[PDB]
RNA sequence: UAGCGGCGAGCGAACGGGGAGCAGCCCAGAGCCUGAAUCAGUGUGUGUGUUAGUGGAAGCGUCUGGAAAGGCGCGCGAUACAGGGUGACAGCCCCGUACACAAAAAUGCACAUGCUGUGAGCUCGAUGAGUAGGGCGGGACACGUGGUAUCCUGUCUGAAUAUGGGGGGACCAUCCUCCAAGGCUAAAUACUCCUGACUGACCGAUAGUGAACCAGUACCGUGAGGGAAAGGCGAAAAGAACCCCGGCGAGGGGAGUGAAAAAGAACCUGAAACCGUGUACGUACAAGCAGUGGGAGCACAGACUGUGUGACUGCGUACCUUUUGUAUAAUGGGUCAGCGACUUAUAUUCUGUAGCAAGGUUAACCGAAUAGGGGAGCCGAAGGGAAACCGAGUCUUAACU
RNA sequence: GCUUGACUGCGAGCGUGACGGCGCGAGCAGGUGCGAAAGCAGGUCAUAGUGAUCCGGUGGUUCUGAAUGGAAGGGCCAUC
């Protein structure tokens, strides 16, 4: 039967124009007033899915 | 294209497309087999372990007695146990794209032409339901092994044909590339002829 | 589709067997055994063909010292002065000059002399 | 051409792997899964995204975003498709006819995307500004 | 997909579209006109099946052979060359097949018709109360209580009643849409203990059903229950009269049958393990994976080379598995024969290959059926953004060098 | 002594990690502080002082809002 999504993984990654996906970082979602504010600018753009961990995700969405 | 007839020894304007392409075998082998594929009927089971009538208990205990260790009777690689991987019935039938399958057709009818195993009449009638008489026209054109191919359907010449094995008779909409293939010479009228460019276009 | 496999299976093993004719007990009439065997024998044949020519250029060379000594001259310096003569004749041949042409080695190993000293 | 002289184009028909038939075949007793380990077990392996334990990246990531209900019954059209329709009108239910947007589709951009020769009416559909200038260009006209 | 979800593992719609099939009615009720349509049972007539059946074409000569259906000649039938038998492979020898016919009787399904019950149409009405909602506890909806609509109810309550009420995914207003608390209703859908016909890139006696055979038997178990093995003489029994050895045996040798009995019922073929008889060569001073390289002699077969044996001699510690590493005194195998393990379906990606190409392709289904229709859909030709939105750009930001 | 640069948006380019990430960063825009000015200031001589996701809480919002207008809920930003 079809392949299921792993919703999760769908939630959290949005493919690209080129078949990349972008990602929200981590560590921007609590405790905050101790991280400086350049490293919370820096994180707040969206992200690439590197190199390394492209066929996991590409596993986790076959439809994306 | 332009087929002669054999009957009036008048000629026949064709679509070089349909009667002149060239002969792509590999389509055309595909065509051929995945026909054959869609005839077969696949009808066939076997038992799993599963399925084989048998109690499902333990055949002697796991250790002690010092025969190699059984969990079941209906095992594979027992006597009389389940097919490890039992059939089942199965679809075998291959789709054809409507394009890839009119193109073989396409270069089939052209090679028929090419080997001068295409022949063209303007008639192919037999006056009574007999297979004598189909026989000696069959004779008279020379022929012995042929798929004559009809553009209106006839009831004398169908059951005529009906106990020769090397006479097939067809119509124009019921044509295939097997069939066209298999016999040693394809007989079509012209209607035939027409009506099949007019279906392949 | 049963392919059934007795044919082929016993023609397989017959073929093994064949191979294995002359061998003791199980290693000819057994085919676990036999096939054992068989394979065993190949490998000692590859090893005997190289083993072979170490084995007869041995023979020679012993054949010769024999001989070249019979003539007063030991095996290692009629050699050398073979080879400063520019006598190209091998050791088999040597050999076979020896044993069966006495006055022809003689001849070889006067020439071998000579060009020593 | 007969039933016995056909054949495959070369690269068409390809050898199917066969394990487990000997030292010969190349895929010999184990057939090519190693030594004993969990991959090597009939069903093994692990599941998507697993890595041995460690928080799986679709789950060290933070979720975000929402999914729009409009976006799911907008639609985005081609200067190819304005004159993929008939006539000189290029509604919705024109669009639909013509097949180029999906049943369920209340709105519908005309995007700088191919070009249009023909002059075509775009009625009641937002037109981009390249996409404007094109029609324009073309000889059309767009209406609200 | 949207959603649900220790937002894990997983579960997973609907709206809308294309098809198959399409049938609408009745009571909460009385006045009128009233046997009025429909439905059910029951007789009768007709048609068409079903349960026995009838007819059903056309070939001989010759060779091989135990036997012709085969070879080689010359003919004939075919709306019949499906299939099965007959001494080897038969269109024409037999049974059939195509095709054309057949029912005293019983009965299925159609109409036609008679009888019985059944009640149509109009006007006026009436419009399902411990119910809908609610509180508490559960359950069902893709929906796990969540912001949770909707449905069911164990418990405690409890309306309005068309000037009315339900729903439109918390909730309110507007708008739209429908009328709960009473019923009936064919088709398209599901299945095969069983009956008939036909088919198979399904099996062919360790296979296929457990069971080709007197099999759910023998046997096992107190019992529920478990559960085998086992097919083949020959074309025809022509199944071996008679004689002999032997215990008025078993078994065998003649005889006879037969094409063949080394086809004799322990019966087609008749492998291998395993066990013998005969012949050649070797072997009783010689130490080990038993072979291999060299190699004398001896025997045989042909006119020296083929074959068989192998004195003596160099080298040489099986195989698998598992291991850093095995001759290992680590595992597994007594041997042989048969069987015994990377499959199948559906999604997805990449590679090859074929078709068409800014297009490609159809799914159900329809179909004088692998044709042709069917483009509902799906993928692609545009991306950016969380989204509104913009768009060859877009997002970020007040703005970007 | 005077102050709030213990700024906001970004950031060429590097370092270091399998990755999640972590680090250094001149310069640009806005707006400030000290300095006469050149200048310096995006915390502290540097290297420890820390905890992903989920699920919620609080505030803001030119996003969304299941007939429509709202609202709930969701998103985004800040933060717990
Ligand atoms: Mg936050
Ligand atoms: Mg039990
Ligand atoms: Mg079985
Ligand atoms: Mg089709
Ligand atoms: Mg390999
Ligand atoms: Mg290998
Ligand atoms: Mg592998
Ligand atoms: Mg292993
Ligand atoms: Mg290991
Ligand atoms: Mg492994
Ligand atoms: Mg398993
Ligand atoms: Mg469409
Ligand atoms: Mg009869
Ligand atoms: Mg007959
Ligand atoms: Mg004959
Ligand atoms: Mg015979
Ligand atoms: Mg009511
Ligand atoms: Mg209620
Ligand atoms: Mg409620
Ligand atoms: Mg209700
Ligand atoms: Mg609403
Ligand atoms: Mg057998
Ligand atoms: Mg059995
Ligand atoms: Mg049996
Ligand atoms: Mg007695
Ligand atoms: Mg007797
Ligand atoms: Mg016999
Ligand atoms: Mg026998
Ligand atoms: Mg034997
Ligand atoms: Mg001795
Ligand atoms: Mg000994
Ligand atoms: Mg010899
Ligand atoms: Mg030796
Ligand atoms: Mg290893
Ligand atoms: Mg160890
Ligand atoms: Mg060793
Ligand atoms: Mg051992
Ligand atoms: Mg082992
Ligand atoms: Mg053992
Ligand atoms: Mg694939
Ligand atoms: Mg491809
Ligand atoms: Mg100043
Ligand atoms: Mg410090
Ligand atoms: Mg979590
Ligand atoms: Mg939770
Ligand atoms: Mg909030
Ligand atoms: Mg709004
Ligand atoms: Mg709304
Ligand atoms: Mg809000």
């Amino acid at each position: 039967p079809k392949i299921k999504t792993v919703r999760g993984a769908a939630k959290r990654f949005k493919k690209t124009g080129k078949g990349g996906f972008k990602h929200k970082h981590a560590n921007l979602r609590h405790i905050l007033t101790k991280k400086a504010t350049k490293r919370k600018r820096h994180l707040r753009p969206k992200a690439m899915v590197s190199k390394g961990d492209l066929g996991l995700v590409i596993a986790c969405l076959p439809y994306a | 294209m332009e087929l002669v007839l054999k009957d009036a020894q008048s000629a026949l304007t064709v679509s070089e497309t349909t009667f002149g392409r060239d002969f792509n075998e590999a389509l055309v082998h595909q065509v051929v087999v995945a026909y054959a594929a869609g005839a077969r009927q696949g009808t066939r089971a076997q038992k799993t372990r599963a399925e084989v009538t048998g109690s499902g208990k333990k055949p002697w205990r796991q250790k002690g007695t010092g025969r190699a260790r059984s969990g079941s009777i209906k095992s594979p690689i027992w006597r009389s146990g389940g097919v490890t991987f039992a059939a089942r019935p199965q679809d075998h039938s291959q789709k054809v794209n409507k394009k890839m399958y009119r193109g073989a057709l396409k270069s089939i009818l052209s090679e028929l032409v090419r080997q001068d195993r295409l022949i063209v009449v303007e008639k192919f009638s037999v006056e009574a339901p007999k297979t004598k008489l189909l026989a000696q026209k069959l004779k008279d054109m020379a022929l012995e092994d042929v798929l004559i191919i009809t553009g209106e359907l006839d009831e004398n010449l169908f059951l005529a044909a009906r106990n020769l094995h090397k006479v097939d008779v067809r119509d124009a909409t019921g044509i295939d590339p097997v069939s066209l293939i298999a016999f040693d010479k394809v007989v079509m009228t012209a209607d035939a002829v027409k009506q099949v460019e007019e279906m392949l276009a | 589709a049963r392919v059934k496999r007795g044919v082929i299976a016993r023609a397989r093993h017959k073929k093994i067997l064949k191979q294995a004719k002359g061998y003791y007990g199980a290693r000819s009439r057994v085919y676990r055994v036999a096939f054992q065997a068989v394979i065993k024998a190949g490998q000692y044949a590859y090893r005997d063909r190289r083993q072979r020519k170490r084995q007869f250029r041995q023979l020679w060379i012993a054949r010769i010292n024999a001989a070249a000594r019979q003539n007063g001259i030991s095996y290692s310096k009629f050699i050398n002065g073979l080879k400063k003569a520019s006598v190209e004749i091998d050791r088999k041949i040597l050999a076979d000059i020896a044993v069966f042409d006495k006055v022809a080695f003689t001849a070889l190993v006067e020439k071998a002399k000579a060009a020593l000293a | 051409m007969r039933l016995n002289t056909l054949s495959p184009a070369e690269g068409s028909k390809k050898a199917g792997k066969r394990l487990g038939r000997g030292i010969g075949s190349g895929l010999g007793k184990t057939g090519g899964r190693g030594h004993k380990g969990q991959k090597s077990r009939s069903g093994g392996g692990v599941r998507r995204g697993f890595e041995g334990g460690q928080m799986p990246l679709y789950r060290r990531l933070p979720k975000f975003g929402f999914t729009s209900r409009k976006a799911a019954i907008t639609a985005e059209v081609r200067l190819s498709d304005l004159a993929k329709v008939e006539g000189g009108v290029v509604d919705l239910n024109t669009l639909k006819a013509a097949n180029i947007i999906g049943i369920q589709i209340e709105f519908a951009k005309v995007i700088l995307a191919g070009e249009v020769t023909t002059p075509v009416t775009v009625r009641g559909l937002r037109v981009t500004k390249g996409a404007r200038a094109a029609i324009e260009a073309a000889g059309g006209k767009i209406e609200e």
